[PDB]
RNA sequence: AACUAAUCCUAGCCCUAGCCCUACACAAAUAUAAUUAUACUAUUAUAUAAAUCAAAACAUUUAUCCACUAAAAGUAUUGGAGAAAGAAAUUCGUAAGGAGCUAUAGAACUAGUACCGCAAGGGAAAGAUGAAAGACUAAUUAAAAGUAAGAACAAGCAAAG
């Protein structure tokens, strides 16, 4: 006779049985039972100053839009990173070693904003 | 010159073109040609029908 | 009897009918007598002379026995020096 | 060894086939039970003088059990093979 | 005496007898899983 | 990942965060990613309970277009 | 859903939520399938009654439910109705235009007043372009108002629009640099902890 | 209406390709090169030299001979012992 | 509806589709490659064809191999191909009587052999069989190599057989260190098994070992595109000014 | 002179033929009492299929269940030599459609849903306007049983002459 087909949540069950909702948890829980919140897992929202922005919500239908170009690697590599050898190649002072001096990451690690295995939300 | 058997211009099952027999014959001939080809729920209801049929054929009918 | 077998769907035949009887081609079967080796002691001489013999069966054994067997023991056979070559026939037979 | 034949026959099954088997040809006779065949004896020459049983060099005859656990994995002798043989008689020879 | 409330609800029974954990600890319960999941079933257990 | 479950199905798998390495942590050798060989009749059903879905759209779709051409 | 029948009223609106309710399972209409390069027919073209009660007249397309191949013409094939019918008042009789399919009209040589055939062919900037299959001639598309009913040209910018110089602005300048990474040098934070090592599995 | 051109079989010599699965299994036993052969003759490609038993089939075949079909002078020897036994 | 394919053939399918197929030749044909096992529990034919007692004539003979259990036990012992028979008997050895259930089992025994070419002395539940086969190869390391993969029947002797020829085919100093003469004799005897050393690593593998080694062998991490890219600027810049 | 009702056509389905597959579904969560972001106690199919049923019982036994077409051949063989079972050698072969279903039919299916059982599991029913509903949802029919319009009037298988 119980519903098999209800979603299992905390509100049921008995005293013992409690679950999250999906919160995040921003603490521990240290022995006899006493529970020390931790400030660097509470998340802090960044939030720019907007004094002097010229951009609103919604933007005038006279604008034209222009042609979709999803952003691709050998785009953007094109942009950046080869004007730089290019002009390096034609004086000579470029080396497979020292590909970090365009920009070349050779690992992750030590970075703050890890691009994989992604160590940042949102 | 007889090169090609009416026979051989019949479209249909691979087990029965060219070929009559009643159901029993035509389950038995279903299953030589796909046998190994068949599905699993197919294959155990053919076996099934195959083994109602011989009762009936070879145990019933008013004629012995 | 096997009307219709599974593996070729025909008829099969009763061995105990080709291990015990003769067909002849005209549709005659032969038979021996029951009990021509049992007790032959306690048997007249009269008794045991009809038991030797071979006889034949009547219309009724003879339709059973043409439905337990198939026709390949129905064909005809061309065995050189056949004992039976000269019974396979009906001769001078108004009926 | 345990050898088992079958009580019921398979039909023969052709060149290229297999022959599928029934509930029926799991049904086992034993034909013989090897263990309790008499035993062979194990031939071995020795590479080092053995005690009571022959010199270094000789060939000598075992009753299987004695050669397995001792003579052949200790050393004292070695597998009176083809080329065991052919090599210890080059040495009988130069003698 | 009256019959017909054999059903005494208790969530921590439930679960246990018939839950998913309980499902997948046996093959013989997997195999309960495996076939609902070849009808359609809504609910494959508690 | 690409890894299998115990019902016989390939399932991507997500990694998770943990502050240990996989082989001493005993929540992840309770999940299972291989399945027995009793999964293997029921790998085969699949198949063919697609298989007879697929050809049943296939058939539709055929009568559907005799519909149109008559139709028109 | 399999059975959806589409109308002349726009979906989503009170008449097509009267009209198919969930449980609705009416027969379903058969279309002759039409390629979106076949279609030739657009609001704003006039075109010419082949056939029907008002045959013969040249009328102006003023909605395409493509769904169902139905060209509809201002002030033609037109029956009457009520609107704003009331218990209080009878309403005020109208004359309501009713769908006509693409076989039974023509579009029209922008020149002369016939009803021409046309064939989709390129041009020589390659933008596709009507042709007719006689006296072959560009009939352009023709201006209509959009659906939403905002003009663009007469469009004034007020509060929470941005000016059209200020959205034509560029400012992106291509960095191999995350906006997670580019936020915090503008914004002047500065964070020297790294994160340890965590076993992804 | 024109109908379509009447069913014909395939003509000359058929080799099928012994990597696919499904090519049936008599279709590439040696036994099916020699009908080729027979059918369509030297335009079958089959090496003539192969019809005939290579020296390791042929030793088959006359090893078996041996064991299940005597010589003529052989019979006769044993038939004469047997009537002297049988006399 | 039907399977393009029998059912049967769907196993050489799946070794014929993906990375199953990229693994190396010789490896494919050991699996599916299976010989019958030498006849252990059956007396076979010794001719093809017998004369029938009843009627004289001459009758073709087939040797039908008797269905044997392998329990996964023996997979770690070095039984010689024997198994469990698991059969039904007639009480009395009269087929009038009833049918009774039967299973036969091999007298196993544990004992402690010595291989020359890995000088490691192993303990190993062994049957009687596998004595006297080792016997009549002349020692240990002659019976693992010389053989095949069927009649062996066991995975445990299958990696021996592994170890053995990639000792030989490396000719691996490790085998009698600081006796230079010892190890040379043994890897003389053992001459003949010699083979290529790639070969000798895929010998006894299963099909999911098999997969694991190709697994690893061609696991690795994504180059970087920025790397790509300045291959693709570098050869272009170069061969426009050459 | 009508209530209850009835009429209806396409939703899908069936059997073949061809064809191995490469439909493995953002982000987030789930083996913990599944779908709960992090450590605790770690994780692993199965020894021979049985029986019904047939042998007018039953006890040995009992096709399918459990390796190319046709021929040899239901032959040789096997079998409480009963019911029954049953070869091979050796020959032969280049292989998209509907005298199907049309809503009690065809799949159980509008759905493995509602509902029922603690669970394994079992398991439905039904829809119908027109070109346009941005034309006040059509039609169509003395037509089933059941009623009404219109209770009954000595006497009786209810009718027949
Ligand atoms: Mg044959
Ligand atoms: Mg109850
Ligand atoms: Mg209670
Ligand atoms: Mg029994
Ligand atoms: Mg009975
Ligand atoms: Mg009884
Ligand atoms: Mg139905
Ligand atoms: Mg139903
Ligand atoms: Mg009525
Ligand atoms: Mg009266």
């Amino acid at each position: 006779g119980a519903d098999r087909m209800s979603k299992w949540t905390s509100k049921r069950g008995p005293r013992t049985f409690t679950k999250s909702r999906g919160a995040k948890k921003t603490g521990i829980y240290t022995s006899d039972r006493k529970f020390v919140q931790i400030k660097e897992m509470v998340p802090e929202f960044v939030v720019p100053d907007l004094t002097g922005f010229k951009l609103k919500p919604y933007v005038n239908y006279r604008a034209p839009a222009g042609i979709d170009t999803p952003l691709t690697a050998k785009a953007l590599f094109q942009e950046t990173v080869a004007p730089a050898i290019e002009k390096d190649f034609k004086e000579g002072t470029f080396d497979a070693n020292n590909l970090e001096k365009y920009g070349f990451e050779p690992t992750q690690e030590g970075k703050l904003f890890q691009l994989y295995p992604k160590n940042f939300p949102r | 010159n007889f090169e090609k058997h009416p026979k051989e211009l019949i479209k249909g099952p691979v087990w029965l073109r060219g070929w009559r027999g009643n159901e029993l014959q035509r389950c038995v001939r279903k299953k030589k040609f796909v046998g190994n080809r068949m599905f699993i729920e197919d294959l155990h209801n053919l076996n099934k029908r195959i083994s109602y049929l011989y009762k009936h054929f070879n145990r019933h009918g008013k004629y012995r | 009897l096997t009307y219709c077998s599974t593996r070729k769907g025909k008829r099969k035949t009763v061995k105990s009918v080709v291990h015990r009887f003769l067909r002849l081609h005209s549709g005659l079967w032969l038979r021996r007598k029951a009990g021509y080796k049992k007790k032959l002691w306690k048997k007249s001489t009269a008794r045991k002379k009809r038991l030797r013999e071979f006889v034949f069966c009547s219309k009724t054994q003879s339709k059973l026995l043409d439905k337990m067997t198939t026709s390949f023991w129905k064909r005809r056979n061309w065995y050189a020096g056949d004992p039976y070559q000269m019974y396979h026939d009906r001769t001078n037979l108004r009926v | 060894t345990v050898i088992v034949e079958r009580w019921w026959k398979v039909p023969l099954a052709g060149e290229g086939r297999k022959p599928h088997l029934h509930r029926r040809h799991r049904v086992y006779k034993l034909v013989e039970d090897t263990k309790h065949r008499p035993k062979d004896n194990l031939e071995l020459i020795l590479t080092q003088s053995v005690d009571e049983i022959g010199v270094r060099g000789d060939l000598v005859s075992v009753k299987k059990s004695v050669g397995r656990n001792k003579l052949l994995s200790q050393g004292l002798a070695v597998y009176a093979s083809p080329e065991n043989r052919k090599l210890f008689e080059e040495e009988k020879s130069l003698r | 005496r009256a019959r017909g409330n054999e059903y005494q609800p208790s969530n921590i029974k439930r679960k246990h007898k018939h839950g998913w954990v309980r499902r997948l600890s046996t093959p013989a319960g997997v195999q309960v899983i495996l076939r609902r999941m070849l009808k359609g079933r809504k609910s494959l257990s508690h | 990942a690409w890894r299998r479950d115990i019902f016989g199905r390939i399932v991507w798998h997500k990694f998770k965060q943990w502050p240990i390495p996989w082989y001493l942590n005993k929540r992840y050798n309770r999940r299972r990613f291989f399945a027995m060989p009793y999964v293997d009749r029921f790998i085969r059903l699949r198949i063919e309970k697609h298989a007879r879905i697929e050809a049943r759209k296939r058939s539709l779709q055929k009568k559907k277009e005799k519909i149109l051409h008559a139709k028109f | 859903s399999p059975f959806y029948r589409y109308g002349m009223s726009r979906p989503g609106s009170i008449a097509d939520k009267r009209k198919n309710p969930p449980w609705s399972r009416r027969r379903p209409v058969v279309v002759e399938p039409i390629s979106d390069e076949d279609w030739h027919l657009f609001c704003g073209d006039m075109v010419e009654i082949l056939e029907g009660k008002d045959a013969g007249k040249q009328g102006k397309v003023v909605q395409v439910v493509r769904q169902r191949n139905w060209v509809v013409l201002e002030g033609l094939n037109t029956h009457y109705r009520y609107i704003g019918r009331t218990k209080d008042h009878r309403g005020t009789m109208i004359a309501s235009e009713a769908p006509l399919l693409h076989h039974q009209v023509k579009l029209v040589d922008p020149v002369d007043r016939k009803p021409t055939e046309i064939q989709w062919r390129f041009t020589e900037a390659g933008e596709r372009v009507r042709v007719s299959t006689r006296s072959g001639r560009i009939i352009p598309k023709p201006e209509f108002p959009r659906a939403d009913g905002i003009v663009p040209e007469t469009w004034t910018d007020g509060p929470k629009d941005t000016s059209v110089e200020d959205a034509l602005e560029r400012t992106y300048v291509p960095r191999l640099k995350t906006l997670e990474e580019d936020v915090m040098e503008a914004m002047g934070i500065q964070e020297t902890r790294r994160f340890k090592k965590v076993y992804w599995y | 209406y024109r109908a379509p051109p009447p069913p014909r079989r395939r003509p000359g010599p058929h080799s099928p390709d012994p990597e696919n699965l499904l090519t049936p299994r008599w279709q590439l036993t040696p036994r099916y090169v020699a009908k080729q052969f027979g059918r369509h003759g030297a335009i079958s490609g089959v090496p003539p030299a192969s019809l005939w038993p290579t020296p390791e089939q042929l030793r088959e075949l006359e090893a078996e001979e041996q064991e299940w079909y005597p010589s003529l002078a052989t019979m006769q020897e044993s038939l004469r012992l047997q009537q002297q036994a049988l006399e | 509806p039907l399977h393009r394919y029998p059912v049967h053939l769907w196993q050489k399918l799946r070794l014929r589709q993906g990375i199953c197929a990229r693994l190396p030749a010789h490896f494919l044909r050991s699996l599916e490659e299976e010989r019958t096992p030498t006849p252990v529990h059956y007396k076979p034919h010794g001719t093809k064809f017998k004369i029938n007692p009843k009627n004289g004539q001459r009758e073709r003979v087939e040797d039908v191999p008797i269905p044997v259990h392998y329990p996964p036990e023996s997979q770690q012992g070095l039984w010689g191909g024997e198994g469990l028979i698991l059969g039904y008997r007639y009480a009395n050895n009269d087929k009038l009587s009833k049918r009774v259930k039967k299973v036969w089992k091999p007298q196993l025994f544990t004992r402690e052999l010595y291989s020359e070419i890995l000088d490691k002395k192993f303990t190993v539940t062994v049957t009687m069989r596998t004595l006297d086969l080792i016997d009549e190869a002349y020692g240990f390391d002659f019976y693992i190599l010389k053989t095949p993969k069927e009649d062996l029947g066991s995975k445990f002797g299958m990696d021996l057989k592994r170890g053995m020829l990639l000792r030989l085919a490396r000719q691996d100093p490790h085998l009698h260190p600081e006796n230079p003469e010892r190890r040379a004799a043994i890897y003389d005897k053992y001459r003949s098994f010699v083979i290529p050393e790639a070969e000798a690593e895929w010998v006894g593998l299963t099909l999911e070992e098999a997969l694991e080694k190709q697994r690893l062998l061609e696991e690795k991490d994504p180059v970087p595109l920025f790397k790509v890219y300045v291959e693709e600027l570098v050869q272009r810049l170069q061969e426009q000014v050459l």
